[PDB]
């Protein structure tokens, strides 16, 4: 009110809003998988000279089923991260499957040194494929040594980017650390080049109910209270909307159940007080709010709480007599300062009851009069005002 | 909450616009207080809560259908319940409805007090202490007010009571049958609901932004672009709020005009007889009975209507002995052979005598 | 000629659930009382042409025993562009997006009781030649009421096919009826069946089924084309559309929509 | 602080804000003026019907039976002193039509 | 016809603003009906010429 003294009455103040308690995420376990399991895990790979190139589209690039492996030493992407892949969608993916010398794992990396690399696998200048290092000695090992994966490719002409050494007799487990055969796997994908046809995985968490929480259901983010509902969603229907087109029901992706969404309790806060001179005691009304949520006279406890159709009153004694209205509240409730002294909330009385002595043949006639001079004030005009707009 | 529901960044951006939110809240609070003031002015017009005696010997008039029925949990009369049944018909985004200060039960109590005061003390209770008077005598006073001699009522009391009872029954049947009578209240409710619905629907508009979802904008855009989009959304939603509040202010102004008219009708018809033509109903107003309806009032205007007009031959004065006699009150009428003097609103011929006429001038004028 | 088609033209907007809500939406619908072409599959004469796919198609038939097995979707149909193949057995469909080369008469062709009075499969042209492919999908081995049990015609295989922003969507619903004559009167909504992010994008489509002297075939199917329109749909308690109104059919419907 | 080519954007933002503020103020003034004009019409009617004559309308020129009224000028308004007659002491009697 | 007179692109851009223009049309139609209501109330007081 911008005043050090406030007159008797009830004044609106800062709105009361219930803050969320915890965050809840729900999603399906896992969806269809892109053909990455074979490239990242298989029995036989293609030849080094016949380096494989497979177009991957129309699937879900799920990194959960791919990152569950623990043999990788350092699988991180410079510009992105696997964890945030969940909501990242690809255009097309390319997989390079071949078996080469272990020491050539870095030779496959972009911006390398050595003419033995581009002889079999040229290094493009804009390769976004994140390098991956993993052990495949058992898979690439042969009892006598497999020399079929030779590096005879020695073309003299310069090699264009994607236009299409033999220090060991063969791939044998006897090779020392860093020299055993390794299968180089790189998931090289380009974005904004082909129509979006591949998307990422999702993550799930536990379930809670009957609390103001921030929910994320299949990418639908919101805040509210999740309750068990009797609505019967159709087998395919997921969300539910009200007349005003606002979310009101949601189907849990994990459990085939329907949950009602109710916005967290909120409402205006009014302060009922007599004149500052009369006393500094006040009561607080939370409008249209069950006072099972007011703890979250500003304190958790509500002293003598009093539920009323116009919200919950805190700090006002509930008197069960009737008087004339002093400070209105709502739904026929009025608060006033009375006798030690305290603020009392009661049901307003419309006036003294009267039973006129009406009868067959009884008439009441006055025998005297009074002259009453009563005032009446009416506004007639208000101050003129012109404005220089410019 | 409406503009920036649960968004610290959007709230911070909205802080720059100044006191628009405070102005809108103040306007809505003014309207809300004005509603309670309107109901108070219309209904709370009695210093005391009167009540009719148990013995309903009202000279044959039957007010059962308008008097309260204690049996029902809500002490509302038959017609009041009829109206309540006939009248028939967002929390997410900061929209709240505050209950009225005066509940339906207490409004019904006010109406019952007014009705009991009327039937038991005429119009005295509206001008001072309520003074009892038999309802037959009260109706005689009403007839004298409209200009018909009280002997008319005292001699046609049974017929008048039967006509009033039949009229009450007919109005009850009409209200029970057709719902078009309460179109005014239904339209008020529908307009308010439609305004709120449009306000809520406005939240699903881009206003040129990338999306209508603040959380989506924030998550998918970096500080600067998110700020630009959120500012666009803020402008759109603030325009929506201002439009809604202006419409509400105009509608509240018209509703206040209606409430003032209703209060004037109460004071000038229920609390007394009115000589203003077609103000308390069509015809010569005799009385009015109030009834409470959802978010409004209903007046049952009881009026007197001449029915069976018959012509006669009339003259302005009469020549007796060179002196021009004029009717004191009434008119001179003849059926063709004789001359009589009768009151102007009910054919009651009487012999023309010196006590019915006053002399003035002579014949030749 | 195209025969009468009163409404039989709306499937479902989306997944949302609405109860006792009259919702209006502007999408690709089959206009009410619009003309939908009619075909009779003659078993020399053979009714099986290649029809354009003008952004959505509606196919209604009462055939039994899966006489009309599946659909062919493509823009070249000559292995130059990947094409979709919707041939289905009672077990499951073999949905396949590949640069498949197509023959003039590429279907299984179980010509039973045609010219030999015996059940046999003369050809196997369902696979003409797979020169190159990009993806294939096999659906769950379901068991739908697509087989041959005549009784009284109750297999109204109303199907709606759409392609928007790289998504191919199929909606359908098995509607039992009692009038074996032309499409009877009623109301039914087609729940979605499949959504695919294929991204291939169709200019023409064909249905999959010299018999000189053989009796004329007994099989009929419709082909209607969708247009962009506004519709008003009446969701019931269960969120099922009991009725609909075309917001541009006539002034009365326009007023209802308004 | 800014080169005019980019300062024009800030100037436009300020102009839009201040213009919206002016429009809101003028709309509020129009509504308030309508309300005050209704009150002034009521006051003129009360003057005419109570000061310039005796009013039979109930509760118009004060509670009780109206006798007269006297006007008094107040800042931006008017004050009426409604004089009224009010019966005081009532006695029951037995009546007959 | 006023804001985006005969322009499909402008109409599509205006569609993003919600139902502002529908509200404006409703208000103007209400005023138009109220005019006839006023005339009827003022003049048509007797239904017997
Ligand atoms: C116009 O109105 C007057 C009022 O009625 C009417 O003149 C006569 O008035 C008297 C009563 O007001 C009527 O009743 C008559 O009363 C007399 C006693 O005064 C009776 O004697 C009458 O009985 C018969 O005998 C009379 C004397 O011989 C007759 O004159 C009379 O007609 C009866 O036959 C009777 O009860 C009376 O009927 C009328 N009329 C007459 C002639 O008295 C006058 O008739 C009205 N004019 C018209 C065209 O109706
Ligand atoms: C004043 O109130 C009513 C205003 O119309 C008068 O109408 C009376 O109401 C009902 C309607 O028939 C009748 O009964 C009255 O109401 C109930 C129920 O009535 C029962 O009896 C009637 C037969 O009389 C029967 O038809 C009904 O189905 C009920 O079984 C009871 O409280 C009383 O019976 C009461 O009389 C009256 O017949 C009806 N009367 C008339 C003239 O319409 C009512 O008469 C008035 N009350 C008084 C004391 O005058
Ligand atoms: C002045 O206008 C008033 C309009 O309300 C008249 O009051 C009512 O008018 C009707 C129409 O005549 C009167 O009906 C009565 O009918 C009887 C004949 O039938 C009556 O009796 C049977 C039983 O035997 C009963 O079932 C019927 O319903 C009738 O009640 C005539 O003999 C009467 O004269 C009279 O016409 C009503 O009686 C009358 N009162 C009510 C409550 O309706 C009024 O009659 C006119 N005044 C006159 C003509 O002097
Ligand atoms: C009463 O008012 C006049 C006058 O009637 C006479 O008035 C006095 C001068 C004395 O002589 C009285 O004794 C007498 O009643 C009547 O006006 C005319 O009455 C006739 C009916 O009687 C009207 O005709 C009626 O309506 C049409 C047109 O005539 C036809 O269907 C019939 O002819 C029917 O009778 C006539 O129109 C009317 N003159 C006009 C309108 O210019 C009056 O009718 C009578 N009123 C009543 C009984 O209600
Ligand atoms: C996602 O992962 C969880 C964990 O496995 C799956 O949850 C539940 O998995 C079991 C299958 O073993 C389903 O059967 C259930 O068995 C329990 C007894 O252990 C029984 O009490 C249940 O009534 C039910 O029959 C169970 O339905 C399933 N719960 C859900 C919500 O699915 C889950 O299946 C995986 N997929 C999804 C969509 O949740
Ligand atoms: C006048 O009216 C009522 C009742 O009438 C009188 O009752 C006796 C006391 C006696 O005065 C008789 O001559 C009259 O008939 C008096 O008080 C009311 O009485 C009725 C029941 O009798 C009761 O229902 C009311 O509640 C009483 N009070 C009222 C109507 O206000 C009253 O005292 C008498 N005197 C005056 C000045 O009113
Ligand atoms: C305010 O909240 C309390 C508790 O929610 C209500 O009391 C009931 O308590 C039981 C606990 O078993 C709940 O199951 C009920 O839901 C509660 N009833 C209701 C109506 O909520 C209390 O009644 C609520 N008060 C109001 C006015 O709604
Ligand atoms: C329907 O019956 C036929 C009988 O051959 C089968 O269809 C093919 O069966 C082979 C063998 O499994 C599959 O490779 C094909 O994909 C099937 N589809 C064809 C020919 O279009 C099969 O028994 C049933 N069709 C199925 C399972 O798709
Ligand atoms: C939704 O559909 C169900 C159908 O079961 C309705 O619930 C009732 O279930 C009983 C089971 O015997 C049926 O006999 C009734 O026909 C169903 N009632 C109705 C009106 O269809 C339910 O009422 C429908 N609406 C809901 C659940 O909100
Ligand atoms: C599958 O790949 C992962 C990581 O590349 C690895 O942990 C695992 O050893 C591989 N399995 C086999 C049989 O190579
Ligand atoms: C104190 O406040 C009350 C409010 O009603 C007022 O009646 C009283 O005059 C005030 N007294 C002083 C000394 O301010
Ligand atoms: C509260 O209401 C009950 C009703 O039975 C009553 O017994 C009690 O006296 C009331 N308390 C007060 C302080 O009036
Ligand atoms: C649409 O169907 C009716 C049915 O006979 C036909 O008369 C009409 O010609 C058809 N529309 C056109 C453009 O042919
Ligand atoms: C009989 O069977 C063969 C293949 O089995 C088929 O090609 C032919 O159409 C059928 N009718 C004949 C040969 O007349
Ligand atoms: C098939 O088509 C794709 C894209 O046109 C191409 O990358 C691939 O090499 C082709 N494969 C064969 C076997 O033709
Ligand atoms: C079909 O062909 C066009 C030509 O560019 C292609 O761009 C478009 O993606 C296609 N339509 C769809 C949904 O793919």
């Amino acid at each position: 009110l911008k005043s050090f003294t406030v007159e008797k009455g009830i004044y609106q103040t800062s709105n009361f809003r219930v803050q969320p308690t915890e965050s809840i995420v729900r999603f399906p376990n896992i969806t269809n998988l892109c053909p990455f399991g074979e490239v990242f895990n298989a029995t036989r790979f293609a030849s080094v000279y016949a380096w494989n190139r497979k177009r991957i589209s129309n699937c879900v690039a799920d990194y959960s089923v791919l990152y569950n492996s623990a043999s990788f030493s350092t699988f991180k992407c410079y510009g992105v991260s696997p964890t945030k892949l969940n909501d990242l969608c690809f255009t097309n993916v390319y997989a390079d499957s071949f078996v080469i010398r272990g020491d050539e794992v870095r030779q496959i990396a972009p911006g390398q040194t050595g003419k033995i690399a581009d002889y079999n696998y040229k290094l493009p200048d804009d390769f976004t494929g994140c390098v991956i290092a993993w052990n495949s000695n058992n898979l690439d090992s042969k009892v006598g040594g497999n020399y079929n994966y030779l590096y005879r490719l020695f073309r003299k002409s310069n090699l264009k980017p994607f236009e299409r050494p033999l220090q060991s007799y063969g791939f044998q487990p006897t090779n020392g650390v860093g020299y055993q055969p390794y299968r180089v796997v790189v998931l090289s994908f380009e974005l904004l080049h082909a129509p979006a046809t591949v998307c990422g995985p999702k993550k799930s968490t536990n379930l809670v109910k009957n609390k103001c929480v921030n929910f994320n259901f299949n990418g639908l983010t919101g805040t509210g209270v999740l309750t068990e509902s009797n609505k019967k969603f159709l087998p395919f229907q997921q969300f539910g909307r009200d007349i005003a087109d606002t979310t009101d029901a949601v189907r849990d992706p994990q459990t085939l159940e329907i949950l009602d969404i109710t916005p967290c309790s909120f409402g205006g806060v009014s302060v009922i007080t007599p004149g500052t001179n009369t006393s500094n005691q006040v009561a607080v009304l939370y409008q249209g709010v069950n006072c099972t949520e007011v703890p979250v006279r500003v304190y958790s406890t509500g002293s003598n709480v009093f539920q009323t159709r116009a919200g919950c009153l805190i700090g006002a004694e509930h008197v069960n007599n009737s008087y004339e209205c002093d400070i209105p509240i709502g739904a026929g409730i009025c608060a006033s300062y009375q006798t030690s002294q305290s603020i009392i909330a009661y049901t307003m009385s419309l006036g003294a009851e009267n039973s006129v002595a009406y009868s067959n043949n009884s008439i009441a006639i006055p025998t005297n009069f009074t002259i009453s001079v009563t005032t009446e004030i009416l506004p007639v005009s208000m101050t003129k005002t012109s404005v220089d707009c410019t | 909450m409406y503009i920036c529901g649960d968004s610290t960044e959007c709230s911070n951006l909205l802080l720059q616009y100044g006191s628009f939110c405070t102005q809108l809240n103040r306007a809505l609070t003014g309207i809300a207080v004005e509603q309670d003031k309107n109901t108070q002015e219309v209904f709370a017009q009695v210093k005391q809560i009167y009540k009719t005696p148990p013995i309903k010997d009202f000279g044959g008039f039957n007010f059962s259908q308008i008097l309260p029925d204690p049996s029902k949990p809500s002490k509302r009369s038959f017609i009041e319940d009829l109206l309540f049944n006939k009248v028939t018909l967002q929390k997410f985004n900061g929209l709240t409805v505050l209950p009225p200060l005066l509940t339906d039960e207490m409004i019904a109590q006010y109406t019952s007090a007014l009705l009991a005061g009327t039937i038991t003390s005429g119009w005295t209770f509206g001008a001072g202490a309520a003074l009892q008077i038999p309802f037959a005598m009260q109706m005689a006073y009403r007839f004298n007010g409209i200009g018909v001699t009280q002997n008319v009522l005292y001699e046609n009391q049974k017929l008048i009571a039967n006509q009033f009872n039949s009229a009450i029954g007919k109005i009850q049947d009409s209200l029970s049958s057709t719902a078009s009578a309460l179109g005014k209240l239904q339209d008020v409710v529908n307009q308010n609901a439609q305004a709120l619905n449009t306000l809520v629907k406005q939240l699903s508009s881009n206003f040129g932004a990338i999306s209508s979802v603040l959380n989506d904008i924030l998550s998918r855009l970096d500080p600067p672009e998110a700020e630009v989009q959120i500012d666009r959304l803020i402008t759109g939603r603030l325009q929506s709020l201002q439009t809604y509040v202006t419409q509400q202010l105009i509608r509240a102004a018209e509703i206040r005009a209606s409430a003032n008219l209703a209060a004037t009708k109460m004071s000038e018809c229920v609390l007394g007889q009115s000589k203003r033509v077609d103000f308390c109903g069509k015809g010569y107003h005799l009385m009015s009975f109030p009834q409470s309806a959802p978010h409004g009032v209903v007046f049952l205007h009881v009026t007197y209507v001449p029915a069976q007009e018959k012509n006669f031959t009339t003259a302005p004065a009469i020549c007796h002995d060179g002196k021009a006699h004029f009717p004191r009150e009434g008119v001179f009428v003849s059926n063709g052979t004789h001359w009589f003097v009768t009151q102007r609103n009910f054919y009651e011929p009487q012999i023309i005598t010196t006590d019915n006429t006053f002399v003035s001038g002579n014949c030749d004028v | 000629a195209y025969t009468n088609s009163f409404t039989r033209g709306v499937y479902y907007p989306d997944k949302v659930f609405r109860s006792s809500v009259l919702h209006s939406t502007q999408d690709l619908f089959l206009p009410f009382f619009s003309n939908v072409t009619w075909f009779h599959a003659i078993h020399k004469r053979f009714d099986n042409p290649v029809l354009p796919f003008n952004d959505g198609v509606y196919f209604a038939s009462t055939e039994k025993s899966n006489i009309i097995r599946g659909w062919i979707f493509g823009t070249t149909l000559d292995s130059k562009t990947q094409s979709l193949l919707i041939v289905n057995n009672a077990t499951n469909v073999v949905i396949k997006v590949c640069e498949f080369q197509f023959c003039n008469d590429p279907f299984l062709g179980v010509y039973y009781h045609k010219n030999n009075k015996s059940w046999m499969e003369s050809e196997f042209r369902v696979y003409s030649s797979a020169n190159n492919c990009t993806f294939e999908y096999v659906s769950q081995p379901f068991l739908m009421d697509l087989e041959g049990k005549q009784g009284n015609f109750k297999n109204l295989r109303e199907f709606v096919f759409k392609n928007i922003d790289g998504y191919f969507k199929i909606y359908s619903k098995h509607t039992p009826i009692n009038l074996v004559r032309d499409l009877p009167q009623g109301f039914s909504a087609l729940e979605p069946l499949v959504d695919l992010p294929i991204g291939i994008n169709i200019t023409r489509f064909q249905t999959l089924l010299s018999s000189s002297g053989w009796t004329a075939g007994a099989a009929a199917y419709y082909v209607g084309y969708l247009q962009p329109r506004t519709f008003l749909l009446k969701y019931n308690e269960n969120g099922t559309i009991t009725d609909a109104v075309d917001c541009a059919l006539d002034p009365l419907s326009e007023t209802k929509c308004t």
